[PDB]
């Protein structure tokens, strides 16, 4: 894997269970980002919204076509976060079928 | 020989051992101020930015001038003492020393210090490829974790095994060392110590791959060779067998926090009342303890503090 | 929530204990092309999907701070796992795509 976030977060990827070396680099991490999904063979690529990738629409873009290794919104840091529940309710709902 | 001078230096040393009413004004402080409190004591005469491994740095150069001198400054039955302690912290240096030298990767990301094996026998380690070239550059201070490793290396390379082996026979040799200098505060600890050291290494080394019977280790009580093996396939009515220990409040329970938080406490306690026995090594293995667990708490705190952690996800661990 | 609770603790104690986990591990994370890729038909022709399922671990890591290691090691279940969620919804989403810009279309 690739999966990069904050600092504390990031030591675990370290570890097992996900593999990374990375934290923050940019604004979503672009210096790593780009680079490393260009090869693509990663097991998987993972960007945390401790970075947020606003556009995420400059990878695929780019890439035009691979739902293989590319990025997964999960969170990234805590704050009692589970807030990706009404985060991805008008996620969904705004730019694909019927608005909210 | 000699601890006269050595014990001297250690009591004025605990002078500057930080207060618990340190930890409690600490807990209600964030980072920045965490800093500003920690710059007024001992740690912070090592500190150094801003950033969190910039602050783990600044522990280790404290560590370094006021524990990692100590076997350095004494010699003969004095110094075979202090280091027994420090072979523990060098046996987390070894095992990372030769995870870098065999799976290729750079010196670099490991974790040294200095004491009875210093930063150079490190580096000369590491600049010796051949695994004969490794096994004599370990033997020239002709330390305990040498001996343990000329015989546990003939039979086998495969580095995982190696160090669980390692592990194994350097605890044998040491166990008999440390009872062997009959002094009763060490003897006390080393028991329990030893106990905790065998339930905690099943926790922490399970799924492995390896042998259970090569983790387990020489000042046991109830616990033997199969009940470690039931342990390490995760089963904890072992502990409900398991009893004569100070620990045994501890038993019953799954969740990892609450058993960890016992078994350090106790042996905190258990070492403090090291300095009803400070002639000899009593004074010096209690100032060990107290300083690795300020450490510990110093990286906890901070941490916590940084990231905005809850108060209580440390509190209860700071007050024992 | 507990995935991030004993991570976010850890980072000082250790941080080349990375090496440790990783090394002392017999299989327990694929670097590269681990993960379980998944062909799909659907309108937009063949998409292939897939899920996070690779072995991830749990209490396998020794060092670190006693408590918070072996807590951090468990959180690996709630990695992997919870991102399979992720790994078919969002999936779905990209499917879904193709549906609508053709259908509005």
């Amino acid at each position: 894997m690739a999966v990069i976030a904050d600092p504390e977060t990031a030591q675990g990827f370290r570890l097992a269970g996900l593999e990374g070396y990375g934290a923050s680099s940019a604004e979503e991490a672009q210096s790593l980002l780009e680079t490393l999904v260009e090869r693509g063979g990663y097991a998987l690529v993972a960007v945390d919204e401790a970075l947020l990738p606003d556009p995420e629409r400059a990878v695929e873009r780019l890439m035009r076509g691979r739902d293989l290794p590319v990025l997964l919104p999960i969170a990234g840091l805590k704050e009692a976060f589970q807030g990706h529940d009404v985060e991805g309710y008008m996620r969904e709902l705004v730019r694909k079928t019927i608005g909210f | 020989d000699d601890f006269a001078y050595l014990n001297a230096r250690v009591r004025v040393r605990r002078g500057t051992l930080l207060k618990e009413s340190f930890f409690q004004e600490a807990l209600d402080l964030s980072f920045a101020d965490f800093l500003r409190l920690l710059s007024e004591t001992v740690y912070g005469g090592e500190l150094a930015g801003q950033g969190l491994p910039d602050v783990d740095r600044a522990v280790l150069r404290t560590q370094a001038k006021l524990v990692g001198d100590l076997p350095r400054l004494v010699t003969g039955e004095a110094r075979e003492a202090v280091r027994l302690l420090l072979l523990r912290n060098d046996l987390h240096n070894l095992q990372a020393l030769l995870r870098a030298k065999a799976t290729g990767r750079p010196f670099e990301e490991v974790l040294l210090l200095p004491g009875t094996l210093r930063e150079e026998v490190w580096r000369q380690a590491y600049e010796a490829q051949d695994p004969a070239g490794m096994a004599q550059v370990l033997a020239v201070p002709g330390h305990p974790l040498a001996r343990a490793l000329r015989a546990v290396l003939r039979e086998t390379q495969d580095l995982a095994r190696v160090e669980a082996l390692l592990a194994k026979r350097f605890f044998e040799d040491v166990a008999k060392a440390a009872k062997g200098l009959d002094q009763p505060a060490l003897r006390d600890y080393l028991a329990l110590e030893v106990d905790a050291e065998n339930l905690r290494t099943a926790f922490k080394l399970q799924g492995s791959g390896l042998a259970p019977d090569a983790f387990f280790l020489k000042g046991g009580r109830f616990v033997d060779r199969v009940r470690f093996a039931r342990l390490m396939e995760g089963d904890y009515a072992v502990l409900d067998e398991l009893s004569g220990t100070p620990f045994s409040g501890l038993s019953g329970v799954r969740d990892l926090k609450a058993l960890e938080r016992g078994l350090r406490c106790v042996l905190l306690k258990e070492a403090k009342k090291g300095v009803q026995d400070p002639l000899g090594v009593g004074l010096v293995l209690a100032y060990v303890k107290e300083r690795e667990w300020e450490a510990v708490r110093l990286r906890l705190l901070a941490r916590r503090a940084y990231f905005g952690l809850p108060r209580a996800q440390v509190e209860e661990e700071v007050v024992c | 929530q507990a995935a991030k609770e004993a991570y976010a603790a850890l980072l000082l104690a250790q941080a080349f204990d990375g090496p440790e986990v990783v090394a002392g591990a017999a299989l327990g994370v694929p670097p590269l092309e681990g993960v379980e890729a998944e062909v799909e038909n659907v309108w937009g022709s063949k998409v292939p999907r897939l899920k996070a399922t690779f072995p991830d671990g749990a209490l396998l890591s020794p060092v670190g701070t006693p408590a918070y290691t072996l807590e951090a090691s468990r959180a690996f279940r709630r990695y992997a796992e919870a991102l399979i969620r992720v790994a078919n919804t969002e999936t779905r989403l990209k499917k879904i795509g193709e549906e609508i810009k053709k259908t509005t279309r």
